[PDB]
């Protein structure tokens, strides 16, 4: 149904809104790039596994 | 649906709650299961001994001729089911090729060991009946309540993945199908290191800063392990408690200290009769579980749904040649209570 | 489809089409973490790590 | 008697110290919950037929009778628990009635036909005498003949123009109209025309199909004739809470009243 | 000693049993002679129940039990010291039960209302007799009744509960839990949005019938109303009780093993999923 | 007989009321209000409209990524058989972390799931009682539901999150499962003392048991006097009629004393909110503070002793 | 979309999405709490300190 806002009050919501959710995707790229820096998100096809590359005394959770 | 009648024990004080409702038909329909067959006559100790007019001959070594052809015939007629003879026996009678004849002779030796040791404490409770081999078995190779480690404890864990319910949460007879942990059998009946003793003590019922408990993990274990026994002996938990008062055995009835020798039984039995024959199987047999198991003993395996085995059928003085000598050392808190000192290999 | 919005409710079809979205992304994360192949936080080996050859999905391999 | 750090000593423990502390605020919520069951009826009056004199204080005070509550109505109107004018109604109320015995707690027997009295189960309180509206000012419990927008469901039986039957199963009237409240979406009156026209409470009316397939109106609480005592609308088209009050009234006074054998027991 | 209204309702008549005898107010009490035998039963209850705690020694509102005879009893009468003051007090509760709930049949009449309120005391009286016979007479003997002690019966719920391994999973009992807990949240809304509508914050109006329905609507989609609220009430305590009924009547005399076992017995056997 | 306003036997329609003016109810009131006549038996007919607020559509939201988390890890606990999780509805369950973690967060097999759907469900329902609270607040009506929803889910963070931290582990806290939950009121139950040894589990219990008592005699005491628009309980407060009069009367004719409308309201509002109340304090209780009801009740002479068992178990362990 | 707020309730999007993200964000940490590779809760090495070369992403690396 209508919200009844004018074109003006839609545009400045809408200023509001995209500075929002693009300063927060903006924010969340810089700290999931950081993230995958630390540590990559998806492992490689030999995995990421501690048990397949660690050795024996190393324990894993997994 | 159940229906009255029902045979009623009134196993605490009046008011109490403190009984047990056994279904009279039920047991009547279970009656083929729950009786032992007719008992052979019985065998003279007179004449040559069983060790000198057969080759092979070892655990029977001391028994006579007729007893030993007595006792082969009833454990033929108690574990062997329709296969007969050939069920332990190649067409040489005194070679051990299939693992049924050397497992037989270890179970003849448990058995022995049982009627030796286990009957001043669980097994001559009401009646001095001791076990047979039918007694678990029940005319069948394989138990019909034997029981293995569940097809979760042995495979291989998906840490970080889903639909782990961590050995509870499923439908189980193990654990009288309740969601408690399955693998209760795993850690009371063979393991030591469960404590069952879960209910809270304090100091005036307080966490004192002395007061160390068990996890509520431990007292979902031992709750299993309790639904099992109460399973086992198709009675509720008032058969061997108030349980208003768990810990209070002065308040539970008598039937609780002989169940308390029935685990550390089920232990003893599991330990250092049962897994040892995983070296006498064959390692890819069927009979063995999901996680390459032998088939454990626990309540249910002689308490097949029956509060004493096989109508507390006496077969102590029935079967003299299933009985042995007492173990010197036999002592019951020698299976992790006291010590582990009877639990060979841990 | 710009008529259905003379028949259908735009704010109940968005807002429940978002609902069921967030829903379905957890559902399929969910399917992903469920499976030792595709479960990043898990990160186990593919199985073409060890393969000698692709695998395909159409290729009518043969053992 | 040991010392059960860090969890107090002998039985001052923490488990029986809040359940001190929790007994301790249920007595509290208790009393808080008597204050607010003192704010109707309060405070309380001793029975006037007594051959001794009122004490001066009052029971109904060990949890005291708290300040009245005020509440602000849609009307503007700002008003007082206990009403005032509901208080002095019971102190000039209209008995008809005497008590039987001389001490407190004696019943009191209606003088003359307990039906007109407005006594006991036909006692009624003061209501405000101004018809209630809804949140929108539209008049809250109306006849259908004027809220047309309201009607009765398909699967259900439309009564206008039913029987009503009395107690004895006498023909009391006829429905002229069903009163709706517009707020509860409910029927709150059945219009009884008489052969002049009365009101039927609902809880008061029992809707039943006879096998005849024709659904009619059983009243057990009073009889055909009593039904053309039942008190009159001051307006035809509306009902005030006064006289919805008075109408309930009269057919609760019918329950107890309508027969002589109705207010006796089974064995006296 | 009296409300502001009271007086314009003490009326004769609408008495059951007790005629104008009877027919007084002691205080705020009616009494009727349903008052009379409920106040007899209730205060010879209670007296047999100060004599089981002088015979036994247990001068302990907690520790004090009157318990049925045993098992091997049967439905004989049973000494005083072995189940007999059991007995008299289930005879002494079920008469004050009944006659409580015709005094308040009696209160009802006097008052032109409906007889609700005892109907539904009459569900719950209907427990206790159905708990105090029925089970006995299912099981064969008064020993399966529960005891009158202010725990003590707790412990007998708990033994009777154990009965059946895992109590929780009796179907009577999921019911009657959900149908309690169904009962407290349902008034825990009730009487939180008659409060919300009444005390609103400080200077807000008094809100509506119209308030409440669309408060409910806006909140669940859904508003039972004033009527409806009511009626779903009684029906919540009153099929809770009938649920209790059926928990302690079947518990035993009609499923002796565990109630896992019970559900076990069929739910995983449905042949929709059993394949 | 009489009629027993037990049902509505004639029904009847007006114009389906989308509701009253509400700050966003234009837009957020959804849903074409639908008349249930089943429904109108007993209450209203009407079916909506729903308020999708944003506070309410996230919690539902929440609400179902939560289902749906334990209905994939069901599936997975059954290997994906949509038919052996309808056989095993009720035992299966997202478990708790084991004892041996403590208060860490798991892997997700490890009760790491059961955390994770414990942050969204605990966000779900403090989102449904923000909604509560402002949908109450929309209407000028007091917070009343919303604090009833509170106390609640003060129960529901004590059983789950407060206790289980206060204990020191997450195994403490109850599992997501039709019979396992029940399996966790068991072995809380039992591992300290005995809940029936709780004076608060005996309190809590009082709480309820008079919820059903107090709200089956006031839905019969407004059935009874609906003869007198008793059912309209908020005129029966702020303009007290013969209704309320009657209700008041039978109840000091019967008990000594009675309620008010409003009063009433207030009674069955905290005997029902003291059932979670009391109820987080006995369990809360439990594992921080008692470590046996039983042996707790015994030194406060709340535990019956009963007859001393003739040949009573002996311990073996001493 | 500057239109969407003619027939999107704004308000109700913007306070949804801020609630729907406080929920996501809790679900995403619990994850990452929930991985071994990404507990930094609880440290665990990653396999690249014992890995001699780059396991890669998309790289069609083989055993
Ligand atoms: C006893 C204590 C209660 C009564 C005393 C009292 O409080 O004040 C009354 C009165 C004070 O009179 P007053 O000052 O003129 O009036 C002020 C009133 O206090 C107050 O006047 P009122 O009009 O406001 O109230 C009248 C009164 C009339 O009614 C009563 O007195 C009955 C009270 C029953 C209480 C039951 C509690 C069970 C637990 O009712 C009450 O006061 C009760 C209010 C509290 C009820 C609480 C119920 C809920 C408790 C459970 C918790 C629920 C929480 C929910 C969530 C919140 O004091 C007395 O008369 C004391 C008399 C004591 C008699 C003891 C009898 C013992 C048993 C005898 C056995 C043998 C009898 C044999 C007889 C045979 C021949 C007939
Ligand atoms: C181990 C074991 C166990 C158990 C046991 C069991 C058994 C045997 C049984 C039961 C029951 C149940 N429960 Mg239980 N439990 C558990 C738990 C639980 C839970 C959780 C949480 O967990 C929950 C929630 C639950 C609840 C329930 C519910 C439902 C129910 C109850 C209620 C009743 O009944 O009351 C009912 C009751 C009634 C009605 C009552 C009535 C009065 C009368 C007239 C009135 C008058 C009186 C008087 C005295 C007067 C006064 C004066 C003034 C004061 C002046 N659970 C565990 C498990 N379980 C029942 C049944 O079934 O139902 C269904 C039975 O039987
Ligand atoms: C270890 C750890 C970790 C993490 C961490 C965290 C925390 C703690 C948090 C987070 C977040 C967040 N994230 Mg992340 N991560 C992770 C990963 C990820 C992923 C993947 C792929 O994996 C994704 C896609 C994400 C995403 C996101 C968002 C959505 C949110 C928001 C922010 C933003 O905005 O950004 C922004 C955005 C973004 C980043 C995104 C975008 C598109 C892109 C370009 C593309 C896509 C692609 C795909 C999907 C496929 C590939 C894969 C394969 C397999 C190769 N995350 C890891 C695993 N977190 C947050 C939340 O939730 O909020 C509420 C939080 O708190
Ligand atoms: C589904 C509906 C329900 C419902 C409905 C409802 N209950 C009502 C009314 C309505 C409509 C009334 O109208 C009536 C009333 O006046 O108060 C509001 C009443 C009442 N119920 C009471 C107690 C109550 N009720 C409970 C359950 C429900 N009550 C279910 C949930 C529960 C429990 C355990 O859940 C309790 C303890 C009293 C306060 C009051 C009766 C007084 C009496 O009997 O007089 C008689 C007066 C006395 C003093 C009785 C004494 C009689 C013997 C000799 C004393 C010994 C007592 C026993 C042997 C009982 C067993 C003891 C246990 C420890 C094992
Ligand atoms: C909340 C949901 C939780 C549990 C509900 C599970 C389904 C309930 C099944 C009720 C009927 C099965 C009991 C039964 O079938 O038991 C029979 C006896 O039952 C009897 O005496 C009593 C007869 C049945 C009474 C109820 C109908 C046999
Ligand atoms: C004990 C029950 C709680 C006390 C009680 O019955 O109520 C109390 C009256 O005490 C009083 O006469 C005394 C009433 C109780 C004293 C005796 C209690 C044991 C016997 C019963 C207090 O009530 P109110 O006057 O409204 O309080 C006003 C508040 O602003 C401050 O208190
Ligand atoms: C249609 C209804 C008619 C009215 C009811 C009629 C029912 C009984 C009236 C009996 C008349 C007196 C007979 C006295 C006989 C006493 C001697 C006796 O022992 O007879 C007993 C008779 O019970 C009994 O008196 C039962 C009575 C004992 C009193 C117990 C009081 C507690 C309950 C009070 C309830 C009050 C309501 C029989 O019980 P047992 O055979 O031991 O049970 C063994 C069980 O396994 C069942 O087979
Ligand atoms: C799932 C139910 C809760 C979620 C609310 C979604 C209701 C479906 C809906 O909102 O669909 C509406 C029509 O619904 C219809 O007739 C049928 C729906 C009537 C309203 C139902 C409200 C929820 C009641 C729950 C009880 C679309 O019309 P509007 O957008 O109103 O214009
Ligand atoms: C498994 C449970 C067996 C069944 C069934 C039968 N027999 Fe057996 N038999 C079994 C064992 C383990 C042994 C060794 C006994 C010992 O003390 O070591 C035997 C022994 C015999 C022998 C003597 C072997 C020899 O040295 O010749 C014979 C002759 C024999 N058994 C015969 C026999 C028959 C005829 C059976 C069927 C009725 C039978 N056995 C059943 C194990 C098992
Ligand atoms: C209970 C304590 C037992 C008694 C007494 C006896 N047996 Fe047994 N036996 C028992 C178990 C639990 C198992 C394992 C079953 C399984 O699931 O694998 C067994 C196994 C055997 C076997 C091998 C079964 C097979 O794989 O075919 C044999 C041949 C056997 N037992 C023989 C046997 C005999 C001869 C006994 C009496 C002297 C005897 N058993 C006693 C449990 C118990
Ligand atoms: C076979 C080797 C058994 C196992 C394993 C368990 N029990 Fe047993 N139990 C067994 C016998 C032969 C007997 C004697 C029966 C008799 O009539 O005397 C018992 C006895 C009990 C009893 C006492 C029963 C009674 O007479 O009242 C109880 C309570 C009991 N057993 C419990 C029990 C439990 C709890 C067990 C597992 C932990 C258990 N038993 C194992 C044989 C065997
Ligand atoms: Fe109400």
């Amino acid at each position: 149904i209508r919200t009844g806002l004018t074109d003006e009050e839609c545009q400045e919501i809408h200023e509001m809104n995209m500075l929002g959710m693009h300063a927060y995707w903006s924010i969340g790229l810089i700290a999931n790039a950081l993230a995958y820096a630390w540590r990559p998100f998806h492992q490689g096809r030999a995995g990421n596994r501690l048990e397949d590359h660690a050795p024996d005394y190393v324990r894993s959770a997994l | 649906c159940e229906r009255p009648p029902f045979e009623q024990e009134q196993t605490g004080p009046r008011g109490t709650g403190m009984y047990v409702l056994d279904n009279p038909r039920i047991l009547e329909s279970r009656l083929d299961l729950h009786t032992a067959p007719e008992a052979r006559p019985m065998a003279s100790e007179d004449g040559e001994r069983a060790g000198d007019v057969h080759e092979n001959v070892q655990v029977l070594a001391d028994l006579s001729d007729e007893q030993f052809w007595r006792i082969k015939e009833e454990m033929t007629d108690w574990v062997a089911g329709d296969e007969g003879c050939t069920y332990c026996h190649t067409d040489d009678l005194a070679s051990d090729e299939k693992y049924q004849y050397r497992v037989s002779r270890d179970m003849i030796e448990m058995t022995r060991y049982l009627n030796a040791n286990w009957a001043d404490t669980h097994l001559t409770h009401s009646n001095e009946a001791g076990v047979t081999c039918y007694t678990c078995h029940r005319g069948e190779p394989i138990p019909p309540a034997s029981w293995h480690s569940e097809e979760e404890s042995g495979e291989t864990r998906f840490m970080t993945g889903m639909g782990d319910l961590q050995l509870q949460n499923k439908i189980s007879s193990k654990t009288a199908y309740t969601a408690f942990p399955r693998d209760a059998l795993d850690t009371f009946l063979v393991g030591h290191e469960g404590e069952l003793s879960i209910v809270g003590e304090g100091e005036g019922g307080l966490r004192t800063a002395t007061t160390e408990g068990v996890s509520l993990r431990e007292a979902y274990e031992a709750v299993g392990l309790m639904m099992h026994l109460s399973y086992s002996l198709d009675a509720g938990c008032t058969l061997c408690h108030n349980v208003s008062r768990w810990a209070s055995w002065e308040d539970s009835p008598k039937e609780r200290e002989t169940a308390w020798h029935g685990i550390r039984m089920a232990r003893d039995i599991n330990v250092n009769w049962i897994n040892p024959l995983i070296d006498e199987y064959p390692e890819d047999a069927d009979v063995l579980g999901p996680t390459g198991d032998v088939g454990k003993v626990s309540c249910q395996t002689c308490h097949n749904k029956e509060r004493r085995p096989l109508y507390g059928e006496e077969f102590l003085e029935l079967y003299p040649e299933l009985v042995g000598e007492p173990d010197p050392d036999f002592d019951y808190l020698q299976f992790g209570d006291l010590g582990t000192d009877l639990l060979k290999g841990v | 489809m710009w008529k259905l919005w003379k028949f259908v409710d735009f704010r109940m079809t968005a807002v429940g089409f978002h609902l069921f979205f967030a829903l379905l992304a957890f559902a399929v994360h969910f399917a992903c973490i469920s499976s030792e192949r595709f479960n990043w936080l898990e990160g186990a080996p593919a199985a073409e790590y060890y393969m000698d050859e692709d695998p395909g999905i159409w290729k009518r391999t043969s053992y | 008697m040991e010392a059960f750090y860090p969890m107090g000593i002998a039985r001052f423990d923490w488990g029986i110290w809040a359940v001190i502390f929790f007994f301790v605020f249920l007595a509290g919520l208790i009393v808080y919950c008597r204050r607010e069951d003192k704010r109707e009826g309060y405070p309380l009056i001793s029975d006037p037929n007594d051959k001794y004199g009122a004490p001066r204080l009052v029971s109904g005070t060990i949890p005291r009778v708290p300040k009245p509550k005020t509440f602000l109505l849609r009307d503007g109107r700002t008003i007082q628990v206990p009403r005032q004018e509901k208080v002095e109604w019971d102190r000039n109320y209209k008995l008809e009635a005497q008590p039987t015995a001389p001490w407190p707690g004696s019943p009191l027997e209606p003088i003359g036909n307990p039906m007109k009295a407005a006594i006991g189960p036909g006692a009624y309180a003061k209501r405000e005498d101004k018809p209630e509206l809804t949140w929108h000012n539209k008049q809250k419990i109306v006849p259908m003949r004027i809220a047309t927008e309201y009607y009765v469901v398909e699967d259900d039986p439309d009564l206008r123009g039913a029987p009503v039957v009395g107690l004895c199963g006498g023909q009391g009237g006829r429905v002229r109209d069903i009163w709706v409240d517009r707020s509860e979406c409910r029927i709150m009156y059945y219009e009884v025309e008489i052969s002049d026209s009365v009101l039927l409470p609902q809880c008061f009316a029992r809707e039943t199909r006879r096998m005849d397939g024709v659904w009619e109106i059983r009243v057990n609480s009073i009889t055909a004739e009593q039904f053309r005592d039942v008190p009159r609308l001051s307006n035809p088209d509306q009902i005030t809470p006064q006289e919805e009050d008075m109408v309930c009234a009269y057919y609760g006074a019918g329950t107890l009243y309508a027969v002589p054998g109705r207010t006796e027991p089974f064995l006296p | 000693a009296m409300l502001d209204f009271e007086r314009k309702y003490r009326v004769r008549g609408g008495t059951l049993l007790g005629g104008d005898l009877f027919d007084f107010w002691v205080g705020p009490f009616y009494v009727g002679f349903f008052g009379v035998t409920a106040i007899f039963c209730a205060v010879f209850g209670f007296l047999m129940i100060g004599l089981k705690a002088a015979i036994s020694e247990t001068w302990s509102i907690f520790q004090l039990v009157l318990a049925p005879p045993n098992l091997e009893n049967g439905f004989a009468l049973a000494p005083l010291d072995e189940g007999g003051l059991w007995q008299i007090v289930t005879a002494c509760a079920i008469g004050a039960f009944v006659s409580w709930a015709l005094r308040e049949v009696e209160i009802s009449r006097k008052l032109g209302i409906g007889y609700h309120i005892p109907f539904a005391f009459g569900v719950a009286i209907s427990f206790f007799v159905l708990a105090q016979l029925g089970r006995p007479l299912l099981l064969g003997g008064w020993g399966h009744a529960f005891p009158y002690g202010i725990i003590a019966h707790l412990d007998w719920v708990n033994n009777v509960g154990y009965q059946n391994l895992h109590y929780h999973y009796h179907w009577a009992h999921m019911l009657g839990c959900s149908l309690f807990f169904a009962t407290s949240f349902a008034l825990a809304l009730h009487g939180g949005l008659i409060l919300s509508v009444t005390n609103p914050k400080k200077g807000e109006v008094v809100k509506t019938a119209e308030h409440e329905n669309t408060f409910f609507r806006d909140f669940v989609g859904y508003s039972i109303g004033s009527l409806g609220i009511h009626r779903l009430g009684l029906a919540l305590a009153l099929s809770t009780s009938i649920s209790c009924i059926f928990g302690i009547l079947t518990t035993g005399p009609f499923w002796s093993r565990g109630w896992p076992e019970w559900w076990y017995t069929w739910w995983p056997q449905i042949p929709i999923w059993n394949w | 007989a009489e009629y027993q306003n037990v049902f509505t036997r004639v029904q009847v329609r007006g114009p389906a009321e989308q509701g009253l003016e509400v700050p966003g109810g234009s837009w957020n009131r959804v849903g074409r209000p639908r008349f249930s006549y089943l429904l109108g038996k007993i209450g209203d007919a009407q079916v909506g409209p729903i308020y999708l607020g944003a506070t309410g559509v996230v919690a539902s939201l929440g609400f179902l990524i939560f289902c749906l988390m334990v209905g994939f890890n069901w599936l997975a606990a059954v290997d994906w058989s949509v038919r052996e999780v309808f056989r095993q509805f009720w035992w299966l369950a997202v478990e708790v972390p084991p004892p041996e973690y403590g208060l860490r967060i798991p892997p997700f097999n490890d009760g790491g799931w059961f955390l994770w759907g414990l942050a969204i469900c605990s966000l779900s329902l403090l989102m449904w009682w923000a909604r509560t609270y402002i949908r109450a607040r929309a209407l000028g009506l007091g917070t009343h539901v919303a604090w009833a929803f509170a106390a609640a889910l003060w129960f529901y963070f004590i059983i789950t999150i407060i206790r289980p931290v206060a204990i020191g582990s997450w195994d403490e806290s109850l599992p997501i499962g039709m019979f396992a939950h029940l399996d966790w009121l068991v072995a809380i139950s039992e591992r300290y003392g005995n809940f029936y040894y709780n004076p608060f589990h005996m309190l809590s219990i009082a709480f309820c048991f008079g919820s059903a008592l107090l709200f089956a005699a006031h839905g019969a005491t407004i059935l009874a006097t609906g003869r007198y628009n008793s059912e309209r309980e908020i005129e029966q407060i702020t303009d007290r009629g013969t209704g309320s009069e009657r209700a008041a009367l039978f109840w000091r004719w019967t008990m000594g004393f009675n309620a008010t409308m409003e009063s009433i309201h207030r009674w069955g509002y905290w005997m029902a909110i003291l059932v979670p109340l009391v109820a987080s304090i006995g369990l809360f209780l439990s594992g921080t503070v008692i470590e046996s009801w039983y042996e707790w009740g015994l030194k406060h002479n709340l535990v019956p002793i009963y007859e001393e068992l003739s040949d009573p178990a002996r311990n073996p362990a001493a």
